[PDB]
């Protein structure tokens, strides 16, 4: 519930003894953690809001050139001078032109010429500096209980809600522990300067539409550029990068300006990540955390419940949600109260084994009106298996087939343990680390092959990769010696690394 | 600007979309097959050098390839 | 006379059948050319004037920083920024400086500074431009005959002197005529375009002093330049050359403005000769002419006077004038008129004989006074001889000595011709040339191997050229090879050129 | 704090057994000396006044001929002679000129002539003597314990701050100690007579500019100088240094005086330390000591405090340092008094294991008020760990990441150490030396390497030790004999001499 | 005079800049690449002679370096 | 202004004596000479380097002379 729906949602188990678990909570994905006897959570970063940047260097896109002129001397009579030559708004080019007699001249050479031309520049960008103790990530949470079809994306209201509850991840108060009322409280220890390597990234501005430009992307864009800390007039720095002085035949300078260089650096922005803003802080939709789930405290409200007696209803009949998981909303047609749903799954009818575990631990009926609403999801086998609602003879039962298997589950898994390793890097060894000499291990080799990769390679493009992957993939096939295998472990460090996209 | 830098190189790689990546598959394969279809006769200028060079018949192959990228995007 | 005291004074004879002779007149140097039976004229170069010098770039020496400003940047929050660094009349440079708590900041790091200091410079030097369609050649003239050694440095009064005349020569119309009373007309046939490269060459000023820079060396001064054609508040481009910015180590740059660079200026020409000024004319002190002197219609004067009766005095002691040569000045007694001196050179008194040539051909008394002074030269032989200057038995008789000898005159004008080849190079071969098939020749492979050492070494000192010079004879000592000729060519063609200084 | 802003902090750590460690306190390297169980004290030299220096030769740099004359005599009629020459205040120059009829003279030949002009210099640069008995190394101090970020640069109240304190070391007293209240009393045990080799070093003072021009270059200056501190008209020796007696190809003998030559020599200054002056005592900007630092006195106060109680607050976000070093301020709200910081770096929450060691050691709040600011510094480990400080639940973390390996930063202390032995050479083996048998005879075998380099190349700038460890770089890749470390250490040693510049 | 010593044979090797640190890097090198700009014809005088010299061909590129080191200075 | 070009390379050769000549002569003799007495050991770093660059007993000795005359100029 507010994961149950989502293509990329994450399921983490297995904890620290039942203590903690340390998860990196993506940004567009989604991560429910279960336990053994505490309930199922739904965690999920929502946005990150770079407050109150400070501007860097401002290039001009579109400029425009003002009342312009130009003065010519003869050869060997010194080089050519207009008075607004002294000023800094006018851009300007000196060169030699032919001057003979019919110039006015009197000896034929190559005479020089000077050119000036008010720059003004009419629309600029803008780029402002991210610092990384101005990150604030909500965390949205949101636990499997009392909650029926309408409270995944529901948010209007969750100060009062006690199943749902959100926390910001200041740098200064990084780790927060949410209020979620009998459910205990799920204390979270995130890492908010190591999220998506903010203190190399810019905050783009063209247009009212905002980018997150690399650094030092940022600083190699040949366009007229002033400083942050200029308020007034402008002193736009290297003019002459969309001025063209193209001379003629003779004694003509024509200066032109290059045009308005929006969309032609939007064909330049080919991989920075486009924000928003809601004012000085810019919301981003993209980035990751690194959170560790302290559920010590965490508990299982409603096993004191006594069961649901009778007469339950599905609507909204079940679903698979693209995993294998079974939504299930049933409507309870009963008085009893806050009770507890009975609900498994089964295999057969004779014995009522509860075969596929579930991951809505405890599901429980809240109100006490008559009907009720009421929301799980299970984990079947793969197979033939029967959703078992109820208890008694007005148990109610829903064939569901779980199209799959286990080898089919951990191939799925491979795959999504790939992408997550090609996205992250070395931070998706630690998404379900309890902490050992393996996942601590594993991490410290991949962290210098990490290093010696983001240097090494680290500025290939999509097709460059693929480019030089199809290279090495030839010298795998070719010149057999016993550095074969670092020819070929950098091919699906590269061809991979481009493909999982 | 002339030179604008391709912030493809430094590509963020964070789980969402880019701002381009709907056109990056297609950026520098519909250029390098662009210039080859106007003036289609570099070919027989490429593997007249390819040939001429290394003399392995997998290396010249690679430089039939690495002349044929080097010259639609001059760098 | 005006050339019979000068150490350079050279003797130009043999003609193309008494049409004319081809001199170089140098500008230190003095020629004397004589004939069959033509007058001896004295022919000197006097000044070279440079009309209408129009300015080029005129360089800063000794500059002044006023009110300076520096502004400070946090790091990663910008670029630091002056409002007058948009002013081009203050210097500006940027530097990265420690920033921290300390500093006011709130974020540690390598901060951003920039230091203006508003330029001014209080004196300049100012090169004007040269050229060769405005030089002034003056030629002053003085021919041998009823002049006396009060009319040799005397020039006031030379319109009505009859004997002396200036020719001024410019290459509007360079070929020009002087006319001589009596003594006809020297035709001169100057060539003032190929005289001492002034296209090549500007005119410095600096603290009222003046030279003759060459035009590559005025070009590569590392000062603060305005172009020369700035007639207001001047722009000085490269103004950097002259200031200093250090920082210390930490949020302090500090900004000192080199010292005057007039001594490092002087010190750094050297090799250019310096010229004055009488108003906008830059008069030189150097240079050199090409000068053919058509003598067709320069007669002889007097070749009807009777010759003198007696009574000739000596006014001075007869000297030798450092090439050989013998001023006689004497003092005719008697009132002949327009007489004519009977003088010679008489080894064996009594048989009387004539045995050296005379320089003064033609001595001619011309006032009708009693006593009138006048001044002869003579070429006495090596050895004991004798000035007769009379008729009878009143004439006047001094035994004179010529010390040296046949192989030491033959020795004197081979260094004398080699001095002159060292100074002017492929010029030198035309200075006393009437026309012919070797020294045309000679001429021609000697302009060919000068453009191919001008161009080669060319460009070296007078140390460096007995630095590769006795390296090359170390390879003229060595390296046994058909070029031991092309190691011992550019010996004394190197060594030679470095010494006759 | 004081120290805690500069990158050029070094840390001093280790002693022998606690009783000293020996320091070299360069003049803009900044040290933090830090023990088990003392106060971590930062220490800095901040300047040294040279007082009271009698003065050596003071050149001439701007002269100025006043009334000259000449006198010019006939050949063999004697030699000229002015009255004035015998004058030492005159300059003179004898020469052999072309004197012959026409300039009065009667016997030609050779002149001789003389022209006498007045030697009276207008500007002055003066090169004081450097005694070093007149050292005051003034030695700031600021020790790490109750003070807050605006203590770093604030200078205004030491003698009445109990926390800093300045040890003015004059070689009078060569041992002082600074009564750091509470903290005990830290000993110095400098050595200021071997600092910066002051009996090689003189004071130039050139149009109120001041250096510290080196004695060597100082009396090899090419100009007219005197001897000490003649404030009238000196005798000025060797003053042809500024005359140029240029004559022409007669009687002139043009005496003409070279420029200013204060640009001539601020270009010859390429290597002098910039020195300034407050009055009489020359305050120099860099320099270096030799401190041995007693601290069996020096106690760390506040080990008997409490632990605090309650409610920190994070006021001024923390920061990186220059080195990875962590500057924390916190805002105790509690009025507890003299209490004592809970402060570390703390990878998990569930134990809070100390990972990162703490700069600062025991850091205190002191005053008894409401809202006591104080300002910590710590050194975490590499990768991620929470800034811990306060104990209970009203504690406040921040998460900190520190970039780096352990690898990456033992080799950035070894560059740390390459740049301080390129500066230091012989006394950079003393910066953190307890004694021993190897930093006691690696300085020994140092000290011979360094006096068979600064004798053997030694006079070298920083382009020639390129272009002759260029030259050295390629006899290492040639010439197999035994004499090829000795064209390879003086390879680096000749290289990275100046290239880490 | 002409002859100043440069400061730079006993430039004090300490932690701050000197007075002219930033001229200090293209100071000769400025002066080397200005003499040959405007004497190009020496740089093939200097060949002719370094080719000439030395007897190995990494011997005669030390003094067509060494030649062209001189003569800008001229010693 | 470091780096002053001398115009001692394009010299007016002529009659008259320039700027400085007298002061010309013994110009580059005195910042070697200037230079040798107050380094005197760079003589035996020039002589070890020279021996082991020259092949011949006389092209060791240019040597000897190229490395003492392009080290008190630096260029």
């Amino acid at each position: 519930i507010r994961c149950i729906g989502v293509s990329n949602r994450d399921f983490v188990e297995g904890m620290s003894g039942g203590t903690w678990v340390d998860v990196v909570l993506e940004h567009g994905g989604c991560v429910t953690v279960m336990a053994q006897d505490k309930p199922t959570v739904d965690i999920e970063l929502v946005t990150t809001t770079v407050s109150n940047m400070a501007e860097v260097r401002s290039y001009c896109y579109e400029a425009s050139i003002s009342d312009m002129a130009s003065d010519s001397r003869c050869p060997t009579q010194g080089e050519a001078y207009l008075d607004k030559q002294s000023d800094t708004q006018y851009v300007c080019k000196r060169t030699l032109v032919d001057r003979g007699w019919g110039n006015g001249c009197g000896l034929f050479g190559k005479g020089s010429l000077v050119t000036c031309a008010k720059f003004a520049c009419s629309k600029k960008m803008t780029g402002k500096s991210i610092q990384p103790e101005n990150l604030e990530y909500r965390i949205m949470l949101s636990v499997h209980g009392s909650q029926h079809s309408g409270m995944i994306v529901n948010d209007t209201g969750h100060e009062t809600d006690e199943n749902r509850a959100k926390v910001e991840i200041t740098p200064n108060s990084p780790r927060a522990e949410a209020t979620l009322g009998g459910f205990g409280s799920l204390g979270l220890d995130c890492e908010p300067r190591t999220g998506l390597d903010f203190s190399d990234l810019y905050y783009l501005t063209m247009n009212n539409k905002h980018w997150l430009v690399h650094k030092e992307w940022f600083h190699d864009i040949p366009l007229p550029w002033h400083a942050g800390a200029d308020t007034g007039t402008p002193h736009w720095n290297n003019k002459e990068a969309l001025v063209e002085f193209k001379d003629a035949h003779a004694k003509r300078q024509t200066v032109v300006v290059l045009g308005s260089q929006e969309g032609a650096v939007h064909t330049a922005l080919a991989g920075a990540l486009e924000a928003e803003m809601d004012g000085a802080k810019g919301r981003l939709s993209s980035g990751h955390l690194k959170c560790r789930l302290k559920m010590d405290k965490l508990r299982l409200k409603g096993v004191s419940y006594s069961l649901c007696t009778a007469a339950f209803t599905f609507t909204k009949i079940p679903a698979e949600t693209l995993h294998g998981t079974v939504t299930v909303e049933v409507q309870y047609a009963g008085t009893d109260g806050p009770c507890k749903v009975p609900a498994q799954m089964a295999v057969d009818m004779q014995t009522l084994t509860p075969v596929g575990r579930l991951i809505t631990a405890n599901p429980v009926i809240t109100e006490s009106t008559e009907n009720s609403k009421m929301m799980l999801e299970l984990d079947p086998p793969f197979g033939d298996s029967y959703i078992v609602i109820g208890v008694g003879e007005k148990k109610i039962t829903h064939h569901w087939h779980r199209s799959g298997s286990t080898i089919g589950k951990a191939f799925e898994a491979t795959v999504r343990g790939a992408k997550r390793m090609a996205v992250l890097g070395d931070t998706a060894w630690d998404f379900g680390s309890v902490g050992g000499a393996l996942n601590s291990l594993g991490k410290g080799i991949h962290q210098i092959f990490g290093a010696a990769f983001k240097s090494l390679f680290g500025g290939m493009s999509w097709f460059s990769q693929i480019l030089i992957g199809t290279l090495l993939m030839w010298l795998g096939l070719n010149t057999k010696n016993g550095s074969i295998s670092l020819m070929c472990l950098a091919l699906g460090g590269v061809l991979i690394f481009l493909s999982t996209a | 600007a002339v030179t604008l830098p391709s912030h493809s190189t430094r590509k963020l790689q964070t789980r969402s979309q880019t701002w381009l990546e709907s056109r990056e598959y297609t950026k520098h394969l519909i250029r390098v097959e662009n210039w080859i279809f106007r003036n289609p006769g570099f070919a027989l200028a490429a593997a007249a050098i390819a040939w001429l060079l290394g003399s392995s018949t997998s290396q010249k192959v690679i430089y039939l390839v690495m002349i044929l990228l080097i010259a639609p995007a001059y760098s």
